[PDB]
RNA sequence: GGGCUACACACGUGCUACAAUGGACAGAACAAAGGGCAGCGAAACCGCGAGGUUAAGCCAAUCCCACAAAUCUGUUCUCAGUUCGGAUCGCAGUCUGCAACUCGACUGCGUGAAGCUGGAAUCGCUAGUAAUCGCGGAUCAGCAUGCCGCGGUGAAUACGUUCC
RNA sequence: GGGGCGGUCGCCUCCUAAAAGGUAACGGAGGCGCCCAAAGGUUCCCUCAGAAUGGUUGGAAAUCAUUCGCAGAGUGUAAAG
C-alpha cells in the first residue's frame, strides 16, 4: 500500500502543476493489468498446459484462467476447445502491491535490460511490456518451472492522450530507455 | 601488438596531420594497410589497397585499435554453385 | 533460487557448485574461496546462515550472468557495425581466430551435407 | 600489397578425447641422448601466468639449455555430456620481427562444440616388438600435433599353410 | 423436339413466374434419405466479423489490451426469408 499512498501525496500534486485540468478533480488512474502466457504448446501436447497455469499463481495471486481459442488456425493447433495460454486481471490494492514489485525488483533483475518503452505507447494511453523470464519475479523459486515460459503486462491509463499517459508513468518511477 | 606502441609507417602520420590542421581533403589511397587507426586520424576516408582495387573506408569513432587494412577483405566471395 | 549466481545446483561441493555460475570459473572460485576461508566445506550445500550472505556479497562484486551475456553480445554487435572483418568472420561460419577452412573447422559449419560430384 | 592458408564439400595422414586401471590437488622418486658464443644463459629480483629486469658461469665429461614424464604415496570427486573432455569465441597481456589485419606463437581470465569407444571396410606389429609416457635435435628472427632421434614403463599370441 | 444410347423419376431453396396465389420445358444455380440428449426447455447474462495501434518465444495470422465497427458475423448441415 506504500505505492498506493505515494501518488496520493507526491505524484498527483506535481502532476497537477505540470498542466491545467478541467474541473480540478480530474486525474488519470490505473485500471487493469493483463498478464499473457501464450505458452505456445508446441505442439498441443504440453501435455499439461495446466502446469504452466499453476506457475502464474506465483507471479500474481489472482487466479489465472485459460484462454480458449475462438478461431481455428491452419498453421498450428487448434480448433475451438483445448485452450491456449492464460489471463489475469488483478485490481484494487493488489494493483500497487504488484507494481511496487515491478519497479523495485523485477525489471532491474534482467540481464541485458537497462530501459525500454519509447515507441511502445499507443498514442492513446495504454502501456505494454514483454517479460521473458521467471527469474524476473523474486517469489518464484529457481528449482521450479525449469523450462522458461513467457509473460506480459499491460498497464492502463485513464488519460485520453499518450502525452498525459506517459507523464503519469514517469512519476511512478517507471524506467525508460531514453 | 605489444608496447610503445602501435606503429604507422609515419608518412600517413604527417599526411593526416597536415590534412587535420588544414585543407580537410577527403579520399586518399594508401598501400600501407599495416598502419593502425589513431584518434587524430578520425573521420577521414581512405581508399584501401587490397591489391585488385582500392576500397574506400570511412572511419567511425568506434574504430581505432583495429588495423586500417582489416576492414577491406582481399578475398572474393564465395564462390559456390547451387545456393539454396 | 539462488542467492548469488542464479540456479546453482545441489548435493555438490561449493566450489564446482559456483563454477557453474556464468562468470566465475575454476581458479576464480579458488580465489573467492581463498577470501572465504571455508576450506571446503561442504560437499552438499550446508555452509552457514550468515557466511552464505557474506559470500553472496563477494560474488555480488563479480559480474554478471545474462548481463555478462549482454557484454559479449554488445561486443560482437560492436564488431559487426564497425565494418567489418571480425564480425564478418563471426557470421560467415568462418572461424574468426584464423585457422584455414579447407578441412575440418566444422564447429560452426555443422555436419550435413554434400552437393558435388566428378565425374 | 596480395596470394601460395580460398570454402558448399570429398579423401589421405596425424593429434586430442569420449573418463574411475580415471579426473583434480599435495608430497616423493628413477633417465638417456643431443644442442650452445651473432649462443646457451644459471642464480637474485619483478609479474598470477607468459616473460621481463639484471647478471655469474660456459668455446663446454667443468657451466647452461634442464625440470625428466609416466610411476609411487595419500587427500578428494562416486558414474554424468560429468571436477569427463577440450572445441569455438570474447576480453586482457606477452615473445620474436621495420612490421603479427590478411596469415605467428604463447599466457591470464572468461565462454564450455561435438564426442559416453564408432557401420561397410581397413592398417601395424613375433619381445624389448606391439602398448604407452616424457626429452632432445635437424628445420629455425619468430612458428614442429610433421620429421629425425633419445630414454622410461613394457605385454598378448604364433595350433598351422585350409584360405587371402 | 422419332426410337435406341446418355440422362432423369421423390423431397427441400431461389430465379425463370409477369409486384395475390398458382404456373411449363431433357430451363438456369444448389442441396437432402441426416444431424444434436445437446446445439433441446427454461431462467439469468453477453454482442459479431474484419481493421488500425502496441506488444516475449508470436511470423500474414494462435493469445491480450484499445479505439473503429447497423452488421462487411453467426444462426448444425443448403438457399431464400
Amino acid at each position: 500500500n506504500r505505492l498506493k499512498e505515494k501518488y496520493n501525496k507526491e505524484i498527483a500534486p506535481a502532476l497537477m502543476t505540470k498542466f491545467n485540468y478541467d474541473s480540478v478533480m480530474q486525474v488519470p488512474k490505473i485500471e487493469k493489468i493483463v498478464i499473457n502466457m501464450g505458452v505456445g504448446d508446441a505442439v498441443q501436447n504440453a501435455k499439461a498446459i495446466d502446469s504452466a497455469v499453476e506457475e502464474l499463481t506465483f507471479i500474481a495471486g489472482q487466479k489465472p484462467v485459460v484462454t480458449r481459442a475462438k478461431k481455428s488456425i491452419a498453421g498450428f493447433r487448434l480448433r475451438e476447445g483445448m485452450p491456449i495460454g492464460a489471463k489475469v486481471t488483478l485490481r484494487g490494492e493488489r494493483m500497487y502491491d504488484f507494481l511496487d514489485k515491478l519497479i523495485s525488483v523485477s525489471l532491474p533483475r534482467v540481464r541485458d535490460f537497462r530501459g525500454v518503452s519509447k515507441k511502445s505507447f499507443d498514442g492513446r494511453g495504454n502501456y505494454t511490456l514483454g517479460i521473458k523470464e521467471q527469474l524476473i519475479f523474486p517469489e518464484i523459486d529457481y528449482d521450479k518451472v525449469t523450462k522458461v515460459r513467457g509473460m506480459d503486462i499491460v498497464i492502463v491509463t485513464t488519460a485520453n492522450t499518450d502525452e498525459e499517459a506517459r507523464e503519469l508513468l514517469t512519476q511512478v518511477g517507471m524506467p525508460f530507455q531514453k | 601488438s605489444l608496447k610503445k606502441g602501435p606503429f604507422v609507417d609515419g608518412h600517413l602520420m604527417t599526411k593526416i596531420e597536415k590534412l587535420n590542421e588544414t585543407d580537410k581533403k577527403q579520399v586518399v589511397k594508401t598501400w600501407s594497410r599495416r598502419s593502425t587507426i589513431f584518434p587524430q586520424f578520425i573521420g577521414h576516408t581512405i581508399a584501401v589497397y587490397d591489391g585488385r582495387k582500392h576500397v574506400p573506408v570511412f572511419i567511425s569513432e568506434d574504430m581505432v585499435g583495429h588495423k586500417l587494412g582489416e576492414f577491406a577483405p582481399t578475398r572474393t566471395y564465395k564462390g559456390h554453385a547451387s545456393d539454396d | 533460487a539462488r542467492i548469488a549466481g542464479v540456479d546453482i545446483p545441489r548435493d555438490k561441493r561449493v566450489v564446482i557448485s559456483l563454477t557453474y555460475i556464468f562468470g566465475i570459473g575454476r581458479t576464480t572460485a579458488q580465489q573467492v574461496l581463498k577470501e572465504a576461508g571455508v576450506s571446503e566445506d561442504t560437499r552438499v550445500r550446508d555452509l552457514t546462515e550468515e557466511e552464505l550472505g557474506k559470500i553472496r556479497d563477494i560474488i555480488d562484486k563479480l559480474k554478471v550472468e545474462g548481463d555478462l551475456r549482454r557484454e559479449v553480445s554488445l561486443n560482437i554487435k560492436r564488431l559487426i557495425e564497425i565494418g567489418s572483418y571480425r564480425g564478418i568472420r563471426h557470421r560467415r561460419g568462418l572461424p574468426v581466430r584464423g585457422q584455414n577452412s579447407k578441412n575440418n573447422a566444422r564447429t560452426r559449419k555443422g555436419p550435413r551435407r554434400t552437393v558435388a560430384n566428378k565425374k
